[PDB]
């Protein structure tokens, strides 16, 4: 405690976690009261079903202003969907999670990148529906996928939001590289810290 | 349908990404 936390997949809608404010993609819970989520086991159900309709203190770490706060949330049964906050987690490391992010740089006219609509400087590959194996990268995917559809998550700086995107990489499409648009990895690459 | 995984998860002992609900 230490860097491993749940990260905040999905929040369901009219959810106690949604209600909080908690972020999907770009929190991390670390912490629920004192206890210190370190490691991958049920002291956060546990917790969240002994305080059951009674407020709770979670601490949240966060990407986009890369800090921790804290936040309030009342785990419950009545608000008819799943689970006490209706968020879905997986354990985590948040450590380096905000580096593996592609920048969508120039885009060409006409290109598989242009038609997929990629928004030039302001979009951010933040992942898709396929797995990535480790050493494997966005580049891997892109060179796997000549003439075939592939699925990316994507944030926008500009909009501060996120929505699917569906490019096909088609090396034959006449200009340069099979996406027609400039990558970039790195420093100054990734998804905009916002001062909030 | 199928779910949207980031970049930085990888996949487990048996080659799944779990997802939890809470």
């Amino acid at each position: 405690g230490g860097a491993e936390g749940f990260h905040l997949h999905g929040v369901q809608e009219n959810s106690p976690a949604q209600q909080a404010g908690l972020e999907p993609y770009f929190d991390f819970i670390i912490t629920i009261g004192h206890s210190r989520l370190n490691k991958e086991n049920d002291t956060l159900k546990a917790l969240l079903k002994a305080n059951v309709e009674k407020p709770v203190k979670l601490e949240v770490f966060n990407m986009k202003t890369m800090r921790v706060r804290e936040v309030e949330v009342v785990p419950s049964n009545m608000w008819g969907g799943q689970g006490l906050l209706g968020a879905s987690v997986r354990f985590c490391s948040f450590r380096r999670a905000s580096e593996q992010v592609w920048h969508v740089l120039d885009v060409e006219p006409s290109s598989p990148a242009a038609l997929a609509g990629l928004r030039p400087y302001t979009d951010y590959v933040v992942g898709s529906d396929q797995i990535l194996q480790e050493s494997e990268d966005f580049f891997t995917l892109i060179e796997s996928h000549e003439g075939k559809p592939l699925k990316l998550m994507v944030y926008n700086s500009k909009s501060d939001s996120c929505r699917e995107v569906t490019v096909t990489p088609n090396a034959a499409w006449g200009g340069e590289g099979s996406l027609g648009c400039g990558i970039g990895y790195g420093y100054l690459h990734r998804i905009p810290t916002q001062p909030p | 349908s199928n779910p949207c995984i980031p970049f930085f998860y990888r996949a487990d002992e048996n080659d799944e990404v779990k997802i939890t609900v809470i």
